[PDB]
């Protein structure tokens, strides 16, 4: 029961199976299915051929795609329901420049490490406000405020965090500032030219104090889930890393293994893939970001359009990551009992047939629930 | 009462325009725009001309632009109003952004259409599940209405 | 005040949070009970999707009132 037996036993259940992987039954899927989609049947003339169409037009089946989600359910196979629950109590560590602190936080025994990596979201724009109009447990948060004697940063919780600032600067800028179209406006726009008036000098300058206080104050957001898995090897260098991920509108774990992704992200190396996912924390490059945050992340064979453009990945980013031992023991009797409950409900000869069983029984259950709820008109 | 940087956004878009996509502000209305994008090439759409109307809103540059297509179009991201699908209009718009980036978007949505919820929209379902007959259908929606409707 | 939390798979959670709070912090302390990261989310409030910059003195939303998470989209 080698760590790569599990590996390869996960990538062919959830190529051929996907969302029967988490074992819910089909019936409460349609059951649950059918609240979402009541406001698209049609109310006029033969209800069952209304229902139908809307039945058959479901993806109900699809696999999830929120990257979160695919991390939890690798979690519950390999780990158990309880060992996930208690890894889920450990903490996130975040990587440095270099990846040192992972690189050492694995053993040469089989692990699973859990990733998550955020994206800062510091505010993109201000108001002018007097301090009697200033009411913290109302006013729009994540926004700078520029106060007459105060600028000031409300977080996104309601936390006031002052940002350093003189009431004497802090009165230069409040009333260079005059427009009213610039009252209430955006710190960083770039066709504001700080050598044109000085009003706008002072929004440039208030972006630099803004942009320098950030960078000490926790505004990261999580961007992304996803999770590697590191077999006991007979070490040397034949020490190998297969990482797990789905992407929100993107793709699924299902397509991530028939894509043989893992692999290709594979033979990159133990320090190769660490290396370049410490890069991608400590660029501020723009056009030079994109390339690795689609290098891992895309779907595979799109690695060079997944950030381009608009989804090109502007925002600074951090990763972070627990790992956790894995006894295959326990990983592939947790395996090997989905696959019991798989061909006990819904037997058959291939496992694209014992699908179209599974679709068909959510759907008959989402019927059934349809016509009932459709009975109010 | 012309905001600086529409003025001046105004004035990059007529210098350097998008390379098939024609983009001129209204003679009584600066913050409201006349938009032609040319059909790509290697796409069904290819040799019609789609005509938009993109509004700078007054919370504009806070808030997206509020853009639509004014030419029938069969795309699984534009419904029957000519309302676009698409990521910046809705919830991730950035004051990062601006005008010829959105213009550069809907260009591209129609090279690569994204995946979409096959109810409420017929299209997106023929677009999955019959895509070489829905691809036929946003030919004949090309020649009746993107051509020669400048 | 508690509020439900529900997704396909019938996986229903219970969180703590009060009419004053956003929808960023409810995907926030979604983020804390499910793991999920909030920009792999967008909750559904009864066929109401509900935006980013938002908060629940807005939704006319009250004290237990089951939101509807989903885990899979298509499209915008």
């Amino acid at each position: 029961k080698t760590g790569l037996h599990v590996h390869e036993k996960i990538k062919h259940m959830v190529k051929n199976y996907g969302t029967m992987i988490t074992g819910i039954p089909a019936e409460i899927l349609g059951q649950n299915e059918a609240e979402i989609s009541v406001g698209y049947v049609k109310k006029m003339g033969n209800m069952k051929e209304n229902i139908a169409e809307v039945v058959r037009k479901s993806e109900m089946t699809q696999p999830t795609n929120s990257a979160g989600k695919a991390s939890n359910e690798v979690c519950d196979l390999l780990l158990g329901t309880e060992g996930a629950s208690e890894f889920e109590k450990s903490s996130y560590q975040v990587l440095s420049g270099d990846g040192s602190n992972l690189k050492g936080s694995l053993p040469n025994k089989n692990l699973l490490v859990r990733v998550e990596m955020d994206r800062f979201n510091a505010p993109q724009k201000y108001q002018k406000i007097k301090r009697e109009e200033f009411n913290p447990e109302t006013a729009e948060k994540n926004k700078i405020y520029l106060l007459e004697d105060q600028l000031v940063y409300l977080d996104i919780f309601g936390k006031v965090i002052d940002l350093g600032q003189t009431s004497d600067t802090c009165h230069r800028l409040f009333n260079a500032i005059t427009t009213p179209f610039y009252q209430n406006y955006i710190l960083y726009d770039e066709y504001i030219d700080p050598e044109e008036s000085a009003e706008e000098a002072a929004m440039f300058e208030m972006g630099e104090i803004v942009k320098a206080k950030m960078k000490n104050i926790d505004c990261w957001t999580a961007t992304h889930s996803f999770t590697i898995f590191v077999p006991e090897s007979d070490s040397e260098d034949t020490r190998t890393l297969y990482p797990y991920q789905a992407y929100w509108t993107s793709h699924t774990l299902q397509q991530w293994f028939s894509g043989d992704k893992d692999e290709k992200l594979s033979r990159l190396g133990i320090d190769g893939y660490i290396e370049k996912l410490a890069l991608l924390g400590t660029t501020t490059d723009s056009k030079i970001r994109s390339s690795i945050y689609g290098e891992l992340f895309s779907p595979p064979g799109k690695e060079h359009v997944f950030c381009t453009g608009m989804n090109e990945k502007f925002s600074p980013l951090r990763v972070k990551f627990k790992v956790t031992e894995v006894n295959p023991e326990i990983a592939l009797q947790n395996l090997e009992e989905v696959q019991e409950f798989i061909d006990t409900n819904y037997p058959g000869e291939n496992a694209k047939d014992q699908c179209e069983l599974y679709k068909i029984k959510a759907q008959e259950a989402m019927t059934k629930q349809l016509e009932m709820r459709l009975l109010i008109e | 009462g012309l905001p600086r940087r529409i003025i001046k956004e105004t004035q990059r878009l007529l210098a350097e325009p998008v390379p098939g996509i024609k983009a001129e502000p209204d003679e009584s209305n600066a913050r409201y725009f006349h938009v032609v994008i040319a059909g790509p090439q290697d796409s069904p759409f290819e040799g019609g001309t789609f005509k938009l109307e993109l509004f700078l809103p007054e919370e504009y540059p806070m808030a997206a632009p509020k853009v639509r297509f004014m030419t029938k179009i069969y795309h699984p991201n534009v419904d029957k109003l000519g309302r676009i699908c698409l990521d910046i209009l809705k919830d991730k718009w950035s004051p990062a952004l601006q005008i010829r980036t959105v213009l550069l978007s809907i260009q591209a949505l129609l090279s690569a259409p994204n995946p979409d919820d096959p109810l409420a929209n017929d299209v997106a379902e023929q677009w999955k599940t019959n895509e070489a007959q829905a691809i036929e259908t946003a030919r004949a929606w090309t020649r009746l209405y993107a051509m020669n409707n400048i | 005040m508690q509020i439900f939390v529900k997704t396909l798979t019938g996986k229903t959670i219970t969180l703590e949070v009060e009419p004053s709070d956003t929808i960023e912090n409810v995907k926030a302390k979604i983020q804390d009970k499910e793991g999920i990261p909030p920009d792999q989310q967008r909750l559904i409030f009864a066929g109401k999707q509900l935006e980013d910059g938002r908060t629940l003195s807005d939704y006319n939303i009250q004290k237990e009132s089951t939101l509807h998470l989903v885990l899979r989209l298509r499209g915008c």
